[PDB]
């Protein structure tokens, strides 16, 4: 039986998105305690912010294309 | 190099000195040779320099900023700073003891200034 | 020591003394008095040296 | 100490930790040193070339 | 009241991505911040799906609440067969806490739908 | 039967890894990004920390996911 | 025997978890030694000679657990 088995790879795949959703706060964390110290406002600290949100994230979108890759195909 | 200037004398004045220990806020800090840059506010402690070798000079600070410069430099900027050899003990117990009953006794500032002075003269009293 | 001039020193305030270029440089302590003690020792300070040299 | 939410600054703090020092030290050595803690100085708040009362705590 | 605090909820979540869309028509759109990299399109997890979890967490307060007095049927039972006084100081902060959730419920799905009315007009 | 379940599994259980690879990767820029408020580590001297500091941070995630796609 | 195979296969992977604590245990020592060196004036000596021998106190349970799944 292989259908048992492929919805069980949709659910223990999904324990890395515990890294993604606090990679995403800790790099928030450290922009807006350090904009309020005058004065990382404009570029500078909000650039690196969108640049830096991309490299956390991709580990939550390359695990997510795993598991949906075993519900279709 | 250190540079312990008093607003009544000089104790360091020139640069020829190796390692400091004086208590800062948060603890007793020491800088060494090339100290980094560290601007803390000096609490009522024990300012020892050690001279080289064993030739300390334990100096009671009564308090005031401990500035460390880049350049390994470090200036003591405090109001007061005699040796521990020039204290009585039997004139520290009547200091003491006459801010330990006037603490929150009256109003004002009067109960507020008693506080200050009592820790002030345990912490000299112990280091003997 | 048998002449004299008038001189001026000029003293910063809290707002003055946080926003300098290398002030960040030292360990400060951001939640204590750090900006308003360095301006009221500074007055204290350059009140003194100035009557003593007056 | 909570001097934050009196009136007292970092001037008038240091000032009382320095005259408690000296006096909680050894009687003898006092010489030329009372006069760095008594001062009989006034302040009067002027307004317009009116004044006010003068204090002198 | 579960069944019918899902459907309510839909409806909510579908009137603000219908006014956000309808906005864009005429004040542009982009709602991306640029800074030099790309693969932006990718990221389209706020807005339009941002109000299904939204509508999903904010419904969900009426289901969390029910559990918690359905909950007490099953410590009636022990009580009755330590002292049984631990039981109604306990159900007693589970209640104030439940009515109290409703007033944070409340100003959390307000300040949601400030973000999206401030963002289309920008 | 038992050879081809358990090659679907593996590629679940392999992914739990992302969790250290995540975070790496949001933990040095908080420091990049707390430190260049500090004046002036902007160009160069830091972003070559950064860069060499996040690639090394990345190796992990890129030879965990080589197992679980390699059944 | 094909209960004793499996269950060798399966140790040597629950075993191996131990890995996180070994691997975050020499960071911990070597982030506070590099923060530490910077404030002076420990570098050669003092606290270069507690970051060797609790990198090795950190070390042992690493070494410990490779043991157990190599075995089985």
């Amino acid at each position: 039986l292989v259908l048992a088995a492929k919805y069980i790879g949709a659910a223990i795949a999904t324990i890395g998105l515990t890294g993604a959703g606090i990679g995403i706060a800790i790099v928030f964390a450290a922009l807006i305690n350090g904009t309020s110290r005058n004065p990382s406002l404009r570029n500078t600290l909000f650039p690196f912010a969108i640049l830096g949100f991309a490299l956390s994230e991709a580990t939550g979108l390359f695990c997510l294309m795993i598991s949906f890759l075993l519900l279709y195909g | 190099k250190v540079s312990l200037v008093a607003p009544h004398q000089a104790i360091f004045t020139n640069k020829e000195v190796s390692q400091v220990n004086l208590p800062a806020s948060s603890g007793e800090m020491g800088v060494l040779a090339n100290h980094v840059p560290t601007v803390e506010e000096l609490a009522p402690g024990v300012v020892e320099v050690i001279e080289s070798s064993g030739t300390a000079s334990k100096y009671f600070v009564s308090g005031g900023f401990a500035s460390i410069l880049p350049g390994s430099k470090l200036s003591i900027s405090t109001v007061e700073a005699h040796p521990l050899d020039a204290f009585s003990s039997e004139n520290i117990k009547s200091l003491l003891a006459e801010a330990q009953k006037n603490a929150s006794s009256a109003d004002e500032t009067v109960a507020a200034e008693a506080a200050i002075e009592i820790e002030v003269l345990e912490a000299l009293q112990a280091a003997v | 020591g048998v002449a004299f001039e008038p001189s001026v020193f000029p003293s910063f305030s809290p707002i003055s003394i946080e926003e300098s270029p290398k002030l960040s440089e030292f360990e400060l302590e951001e939640d204590q008095a750090i900006p308003t003690s360095l301006s009221q020792i500074s007055l204290t300070n350059a009140i003194l040296n100035a009557m003593a040299e007056g | 100490s909570s001097w934050q939410k009196a009136g007292i600054s970092f001037n008038k703090y240091l000032a009382i930790a320095a005259r408690t020092v000296q006096r909680s030290l050894k009687n003898d050595l006092k010489v030329a040193a009372e006069k760095r803690y008594i001062s009989d100085a006034k302040v009067q708040k002027l307004e317009k070339v009116s004044t006010t009362d003068l204090a002198s705590n | 009241i579960y069944i019918i605090g899902i459907s309510v909820s839909l409806w909510i979540g579908l009137t603000i991505l219908g006014l956000f869309l309808n906005k864009a028509v005429f004040f542009s759109l982009f709602v991306p911040s640029g800074t030099p990299l790309p693969l932006v399109p990718v990221l389209v997890l706020i807005e339009l799906l941002s109000y299904t979890a939204r509508a999903i967490s904010l419904g969900l307060r009426l289901a969390a609440n029910t559990l918690s007095g359905h909950l007490l049927m099953s410590i009636l039972g022990n009580l009755v067969k330590i002292f049984g006084l631990i039981p109604l100081a306990g159900i007693f902060a589970i209640v104030i806490l439940e009515f109290a959730i409703a007033c944070i419920q409340a100003y959390v799905f307000a300040i949601l739908t400030s973000s999206y009315l401030k963002d289309s007009i920008y």
